[PDB]
DNA sequence: AAGCAGATATCAC
DNA sequence: GTGATATCTGCTTTGGGTGGGTGGGTGGGTTGAGGCAATA
């Protein structure tokens, strides 16, 4: 029996031959034979996708495997180096077994373990976990680049191979053509800050990523990491304590952002048939718009805006001379007490990548690029700022009408040209800045006041307001109808929602609808092919013959380029390859919508009576 | 016996192929390409040559695959062969030139590239073909191929060690040859390295930046060091967009542990890319291009052609357009016998309401200039625009690094959201602007550096849209800065049904035509090929004045300084923009690029008549 | 080119695979996975990539395909090698004399680019040939683009007796298919991957009539017939003396200029009527 | 030049 | 003949910028100029 050990421990047991092809022909097995709840070969679609991709490693979950091999689950965290060596071997038997011309492409398969269950924080690790498969958590704040490290050595006649450890020189001039090399990265993991106890100093771990590992985190991301608690002698750590402590690190073997993230490639067959079959439903558009913040009792304006914001348009370079982007920012404006922070909340937590900032707590270089002054290499380097590291995401700023003036007005350049452009200190550069920008903002005074127009009621001026595609004016108005149906939904919400425990369609759940949101983000890229033009450019017309007549808010070609964008963004909700013209009527009627609500009270029957052909 | 008889063959193979290798047809005739190059490049004193990968492999597939796979030997090999074949071709040769120069053999390939990113482990010791941009390059050095070595007891000499090319060092020998008997024996370490026996070569090392489209999202981008040398070496400057050729290798550094290395972890190295070819990306002519260049300056309505060629994707602005066009050709820059300068670059400012193009148009300078920097006012300061002093990490001594207006020496800058700027960091451009020069003096630094450069700003007015009841409030901008712009453009969004209509169906035909397939425009230079002709016409041409075009903007001028002066007394406030003498040589400078543009040595009264429609369109509007 | 962008624009490998669906992107990443190449050999120019791979290349594709459900990957033809360099295949010649011929740069006339093309078949104006071959990688990938839109978008209709395609002035290469060779050629490739992507039978056995818009000036379309497409194909066409049957009987304005009397030039406002009188003729 | 690590020949018992 | 024990030989040291900033500033080096946040 593979689980009695005869005196021995489990790195000895697995070190001899019997148990290690009982184990090498258990995994074998298990990875030919696994299946899931429907009963589909698990293995044979990962496989597939991996070698399509032309891809190294195999992931592997730790539950199956416990599922169906316990002693092998039991074994692994106690003797993982041992382990997952003979995993490897397996892996690519199998591998070549199904591609049997896949050693052209590679001769080497990664195992890597997920969702292992032994959690540890970086603050708990012991002298107990030295030399066990662990798993941690925290943010990256600093990261090598990908750096070639000796991993079979040759010698100057010409000296036989030598294998390379992490943890000494080998003993035998080297030869570069004859010897063999692998990707090596350090990364320095750090407790989150909103781990820590406030005022205290966060604690540290180094960790090491390997061949097709590297690259798999940036600095400044969440990261869960599961690897090898490793020690090593050090003499100059022995020198600076006057007690022989020894180094520790991490010998990684899995990297995830586990934040709630699903990346395009994890997404399996059944999850992209449930898509599609989403997909076809005709009421998918306002079950999608149901979707946003379900708790929040109707602003469905808001909702909508917000969908086509999270979707996005199609960014377009003609003829690699003219730049415009596909993105859609959002500005909310209304009374206090309105959801306008819990919109953007959700907002934070739907989105695979966001920022939330606010108010004064955002400086101008801190939301774009900031130059950090060193005091022993080269003294001044450029570092990301908010709108950098949210590129392709999301950049939530709460209290926008609370910034400092110089700080609101860093963004300019990053919400058109997308794009951050620094001349200092001796660097002279321009990085990418390719984000949703969706900004709450509250009216002079605290109150909207009916009887003004939104350009009177806010502080901004024409040069930001122009740059948010959708305005949206919310309003508490006391009605007691509404008030009474506000109530019954907002107690029914506290009852739901006990840790014990309006578009008239069911939403999507929150899972599937990231699913839904990644799938058409990656895998859509509806092109506008077919227009109606004199419809488009008579309403630009009317429009900005309205615009200069009232003066409610600015009208710029800019108006023109967010109907394009949101019409590009409804055909992507729906998985539309070929914008078409109900999309168009859409982010017309979207537009209209936005800017009869700029109006004063009075005017705005009138302004209905204007456009009401299109609002039809 | 056998490696060198391997060797050999492959040598032999290589020879072959300069010696036959041909271009051509029989029906039109036969060129024996890589010989003859090699004879008229030995004959010009310039001891190099360019062979494509393709011939090589048309000619013997299993050498392109060798020179792929292992590039170091077999390049050996050929730069052997290329020596040999040189000496055939000029064999008999004139006094003082007995000696046979070693061959440089440049390689050119025309495969897809590789990023950065997609260097690995398994691709060291391997061909490579790389894109960038160039952003650091250092000082010419000197590096040894051949050395000699003494012994300090006994003197003797071991002479013409031949040394690995590369970031490779040499280890001397341990012990000397002598005879052990009768003398003292020699010390370890005897031998030492004699100056004057030495042969050298010059280097340099560059930092080779990745592509700004090609960086991941919410990444920084990344850089490899590149080696270059002989003829390489000076090629390429910062801010050059170039595709390298090289060997992906590892530096060889001593064997030993010096000073008790203690690396954060065992067994990794430092990579770099030793560069066998380089080719610099558009975004010397040729007598093909010289004369295309000469025909297109010879058109009758040239400057309708290159102002038509400006932006083209932008709906109007066609006098802006124009001025552009004046601006990327600029003026011509003198100096009086006395010692003082007046300059040839044109400074436009465009001041007006939000999404009218301000940006777009700055951009498409910064790609259409032959050397263009974009910034922006925001994220700018006094020491970025102009020059920075800081502490040297390898020297620990203070050094010099320049900023925008360095960079962009000989260029045009794009300085945008110009009003966001800080006083005290707008206050710094002042001098450069005018006399084209940076001077500092801090921190035991005390020089002068050029700056010749033409300034294109955007800004936005005061209250954020014009209103014309505001009047001289719409403008923050001192009299000092705003003399120094030769045209102010006014930018104000009118609204007009007509206008309207004919904009938005640009654009929309605009953003359905992105999925057409490019196609060329009968009416309009394509960008590459304007850029070339804008940096040909800026060497090859610069104009005066005629005597009558002078008298003719003599008097204008007069008219124009009289209207202004009653304009202030009649208003009683002195006006935002100022006419002085800046102004006129303004229009100077502007009639002198219409005529560089049609490469005629004067400019004419048409000219004149032509730059002061511009300045009354741009500036005159603004001060009146 | 590469033998990736090969696979995508040929209209075989491209029909077959459904490259205009999403799922026909990751039956082409199976097809090569199955080959073993790798996917930035596939994706490198042909020439630069490794020679080990081209050893059996055309063995190993033509049993890659036969597993996939492609066999007839294999087609007799000739080559001709000159010099060190020049080595052509049939098909290339011509592709590249077709491309020189209907080129869309209009600086030039048609007798201008008829003298082009029927220089660059000698050997002194080899220029011209490599010049044609650009231009035939650009005219393939605008006529996958144009086949991508119109099976997307479902704008292959099926009248009773055949299927009707129409290209209207929205369309972004409508250009490149204005002259009437050009069309008549995107018309059978269309053909082709819409009786490979279809799912009525019926569909399938049916011919195909296309128009496209010709001068906007005089409101004339360009109208071209081709038969059913079927691997044993007669390849004989009866749809000239059904245009000349319908156009008589309903009195529209048609020219036949085309030495092919199955491509007319008709007015826009009489097509809708032809067409009823065409359905009445082949019903 | 100064000093520790390693190698090795040499006296003594 | 074995166990000290005395002699001899080779390594590398120093802080240093031709030994790097693709080692790291928790391994250790004055002075000034230049970005930040908080400041007034
Ligand atoms: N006349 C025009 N023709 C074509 N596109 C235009 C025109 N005017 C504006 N646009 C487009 O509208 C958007 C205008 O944004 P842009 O950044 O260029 O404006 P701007 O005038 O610099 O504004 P701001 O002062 O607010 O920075 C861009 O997409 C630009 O391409
Ligand atoms: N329409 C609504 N439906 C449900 N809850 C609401 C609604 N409006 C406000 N709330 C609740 O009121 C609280 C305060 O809202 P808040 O996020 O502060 O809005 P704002 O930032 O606009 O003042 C939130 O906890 C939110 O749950
Ligand atoms: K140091
Ligand atoms: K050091
Ligand atoms: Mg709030
Ligand atoms: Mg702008
Ligand atoms: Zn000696």
């Amino acid at each position: 029996n593979l689980e009695d050990l005869k005196g021995h421990s489990v790195r000895e047991w697995v070190s001899m031959a019997g148990p290690r092809l009982e184990i090498h022909h258990r995994f074998k097995n298990f990875l030919r034979t696994h299946v899931d709840s429907h009963g589909h070969n698990v293995f044979k679609e990962r496989i597939s996708d991996m070698c399509k991709e032309n891809r190294e490693s195999l992931v592997v979950n730790y539950e199956d495997l416990a599922a169906r091999e316990h002693v092998l689950a039991y074994f692994l965290p106690e003797a993982p180096a041992e382990l997952l060596q003979i995993f490897d071997e397996a892996a690519l038997e199998v591998v070549l077994a199904m591609y049997p011309k896949y050693d052209r492409i590679t001769n080497h398969i990664h195992v890597r373990i997920s969702h292992l269950p032994l959690v540890e924080e970086l603050r708990s690790l012991r002298q107990l976990h030295l030399n066990q498969l662990i798993r941690t958590s925290g943010v990256v704040t600093s990261c090598t680049g990908v750096l070639p490290q000796l991993s079979m050595v040759k010698y100057n006649f010409v000296l036989g191979p030598f294998c390379q450890s992490q943890n000494q020189e080998v003993k035998p001039e080297v030869n570069m053509e004859e010897t063999i090399y692998q990707n090596y990265q350090r990364i320095r993991i750090q407790e989150s800050p909103g781990k820590v106890a406030a005022g205290r100093l966060p604690r540290s771990k180094d960790a090491i990523l390997l061949a097709d590992l590297v690259d798999s985190c940036k600095p400044g991301d969440e990261i869960e990491l599961t690897g090898i608690y490793h020690n090593n002698y050090d003499g100059s750590l022995n020198t600076a304590n006057g007690f022989p402590v020894f180094a520790t690190v991490i010998l990684a073997n899995h990297v995830a952002k586990k934040d709630n993230k699903v990346a395009v490639g994890e997404l399996t067959d059944e999850d992209v048939k449930m898509i599609t079959s989403l997909s076809k439903d005709q009421q998918i558009g306002e079950k999608i718009f149901a979707s946003i913040a379900p708790s929040i009792y109707g602003h469905e304006d808001i909702k909508r805006g917000l969908a086509l914001a999270l979707f996005g348009g199609e960014p377009k370079n003609p003829g690699g001379k003219h730049k415009v982007r596909g993105d859609i920012n959002v500005l909310l404006c209304g009374d206090p007490g309105t959801a306008k922070s819990q919109f953007l909340k959700y907002i934070e937590k739907v989105s695979s990548r966001a920022i939330f900032t606010t108010g004064q707590g955002a400086s101008a270089v801190g939301l774009t690029a900031y130059v950090q002054r060193h005091p022993v290499s080269r003294e001044w380097t450029l570092e990301a700022g908010a709108l950098v590291l949210a590129d392709r995401g999301v950049c939530l700023i709460d209290e926008f009408d609370k910034m400092n003036d110089q700080d609101r007005t860093s963004i300019h350049e990053a919400m058109e040209q997308q794009s951050i452009s620094i001349s200092k200190a001796g660097i002279v550069t321009s990085l990418q800045a390719r984000c949703t920008v969706i900004a709450a903002a509250n009216p002079i005074g605290g109150r909207y006041d009916p009887s003004l127009t939104f350009s009177e009621n806010v502080d901004l001026t024409e040069p930001i307001i122009s740059r948010f595609d959708i305005l949206c004016v919310v309003r508490d108005t006391v009605d007691p109808v509404q008030d009474e149906m506000l109530a019954r939904f907002v107690v029914g919400s506290h009852v739901r929602h006990h840790p014990s425990n309006t578009y008239g369609v069911e939403p999507l759940p929150q899972e599937v609808l990231k699913k839904y949101i990644i799938y058409a983000k990656e895998r859509v890229h509806p092109k506008l092919n077919q227009m109606d033009q004199d419809k488009v450019a008579k309403m630009y017309s009317d429009l900005r013959k309205e615009s200069m007549a009232t003066g409610s808010i600015p009208i710029t070609v800019r108006h023109i380029e967010s109907m394009i964008r949101m019409a590009e963004a409804h055909a992507r909700i729906h998985l539309r390859d070929y914008v078409i013209e109900d999309d168009v009527n859409m982010a017309i009627r979207v537009m209209l919508e936005s800017f009869i609500d700029t109006q004063k009270f009075s005017v705005m029957r009138s302004m209905r009576k204007t456009f009401a052909r299109y609002l039809s | 016996d056998e490696g060198q008889a391997r060797k050999s063959q492959l040598q032999r193979r290589f020879k072959e192929f300069l010696r036959q290798y041909r271009v051509g047809t029989d029906r039109t005739g036969f060129t024996f390409k890589y010989r003859d190059e090699l004879k008229r490049h030995y004959n010009l004193g310039e001891y190099w040559i360019e062979v494509e990968m393709e011939d090589l492999a048309s000619f013997d597939e299993d050498l392109a695959d060798y020179l792929y796979k292992q590039p170091a030997e077999h390049l050996q090999l050929l730069e052997e062969a290329a020596k040999e074949v040189a000496d055939e071709v000029t064999r008999p040769r004139p006094s003082g030139e007995e000696v046979l120069q070693d061959i440089q053999v440049m390689l050119k390939s025309d495969a897809s590239p590789s990023s950065i990113r997609s260097l690995k482990s398994d691709m060291m010791s391997h061909l490579v073909k790389i894109p960038g941009i160039i952003i650091a390059a250092s000082a010419v050095r000197a590096k040894a191929t051949r050395i000699s070595i003494q012994c300090r007891s006994c003197r003797n000499t071991l002479t013409n060690i031949a040394m690995r090319p590369g970031l490779e060092g040499y280890a001397l020998p341990r012990k000397c040859n002598t005879d052990q008997a009768g003398r003292p024996k020699c010390p370890l370490d005897p031998y030492f390295i004699m100056p004057d026996k030495c042969k050298c070569v010059d280097f340099q090392t560059l930092k080779l930046q990745e592509l700004p489209d090609a960086v991941p999202h919410g990444e920084m981008p990344r850089h490899m060091q590149l080696y270059c040398d002989r003829y390489l070496c000076d090629k390429v400057v910062p801010g050059n967009r170039v595709t390298i050729m090289g060997i992906y290798s590892i530096k060889k550094f001593g064997l030993t542990t010096s000073r008790g290395r203690d690396r954060v972890g065992v067994g990794i190295r430092s990579s770099y890319i030793r560069v066998l070819g380089i080719q610099v990306d558009t975004d010397a002519v040729s007598p093909q291009e010289e004369e295309e260049f000469r025909r297109l300056a010879a058109l009758p309505n040239v400057y309708e052609v290159i102002s038509k060629s400006i932006a083209p994707s932008i709906f109007g602005g066609t006098d802006m357009k124009k001025a552009i066009a004046c601006l990327l050709f600029g003026g011509s820059r003198k100096r009086l016998p006395d010692g003082l300068t007046r300059r040839g670059d044109i400074n436009l400012l465009m001041l007006g309401d939000p999404g009218t193009a301000k940006s777009q148009l700055l951009k498409f300078v910064e790609k259409c200039s032959p050397i263009g920097v974009y910034t922006s006012g925001k994220g700018s300061s006094a020491a970025g625009l102009t020059a920075s002093v800081m502490r040297d990490p390898s020297s620990r001594n203070f050094i010099m690094e320049g900023g925008a207006m360095v960079l962009a020496d000989g260029g045009v800058v794009c300085i945008d959201e110009f009003d966001k700027m800080r006083e005290d960091d707008r206050v710094a451009i002042h001098e450069a602007m005018e006399q084209q020069t940076i001077s500092i003096a801090k921190a035991g630094i005390t020089t002068t550096l050029n700056s010749r450069c033409s300034v294109l700003a955007a800004a936005n007015s005061v209250f954020g849209r014009w209103d014309e009841t505001k009047g001289e409030d719409n403008i923050d901008f001192m009299p000092t800065i705003l003399s120094r712009f030769d045209m102010i453009f006014i930018v104000k969004d009118e609204h007009n049904e007509e206008r309207d209509v004919m904009l938005a169906k640009h654009v929309i035909t605009l953003h359905v035509s992105a999925l057409t397939q490019t196609q060329a425009v009968e009416g309009e230079i394509d960008l590459a090929k304007l850029k070339k002709f804008i940096a040909y016409c800026r060497v090859k041409c610069g104009p005066r004045l005629s005597a009558e075009a002078a008298e003719k903007l003599k008097n204008r001028y007069i008219i124009m300084r009289s209207g202004a002066r009653q304009h202030e007394r009649d208003s009683d406030r002195r006006s935002s923009i100022p006419i002085t003498v800046r102004q006129l040589e303004a229009i100077v400078r502007i009639a002198e690029a219409l005529s560089k543009m049609k490469l005629q040595p004067f400019a004419t009264e048409a000219d004149v008549e032509e730059a002061l429609r511009l300045f009354q369109v741009s500036t005159l509007d603004a001060a009146l | 080119w590469s033998l990736h962008d090969s696979l995508c624009n040929t209209s075989y490998t491209a029909a077959r695979f459904k490259l205009w669906s999403v799922h026909g992107q990751k039956r082409l990443q199976e097809f090569l996975a199955d080959m073993g190449l790798p996917l930035k050999q596939v994706k490198q120019k042909f020439q630069a990539m490794d020679i080990s791979l081209k050893e059996n290349l055309r063995e190993m594709i033509e049993e890659s395909a036969n597993k996939f459900g492609m066999k007839d990957m294999r087609v007799q033809t000739f080559s001709i090698h000159f010099g060190f360099k020049h080595k052509f295949l049939a098909s290339d010649v011509v592709f590249a004399t077709m491309s020189l011929m209907e080129s869309p740069e209009k600086d030039g006339s048609g007798t201008d680019h008829f003298i082009q093309a029927l220089d660059s078949l000698s050997r002194s104006n080899l220029d011209k040939l490599y010049h044609g071959l650009e231009l035939a990688k650009k005219q393939l990938r605008a006529t996958q683009q144009t086949i991508a839109s119109c099976l997307c978008t479902n704008l292959v209709i099926s009248q009773g007796p055949f299927l009707y395609c129409s290209l209207m002035e929205g369309t972004p290469d409508v250009m490149l298919f204005s002259r009437p060779a050009s069309l008549s050629l995107l018309s059978k490739h269309l053909l082709k991957s819409f009786v490979c992507s279809t799912k009525n039978r019926r569909c399938k056995l049916l011919p195909l009539v296309m128009a496209a818009p010709l001068s906007m000036e005089h409101g004339t379309v360009t109208v071209v017939g081709i038969p059913p497409e079927t691997d044993s194909s007669d390849r004989k066409n009866f749809f000239g003396r059904a245009f000349e049957k319908a156009a008589e009987s309903t009195s529209s304005r048609m020219l036949h200029n085309h030495f092919d009397l199955s491509v007319i030039e008709l007015k826009a406002e009489d097509r809708s009527k032809f067409l009823d009188a065409l359905i009445s003729l082949l019903s």
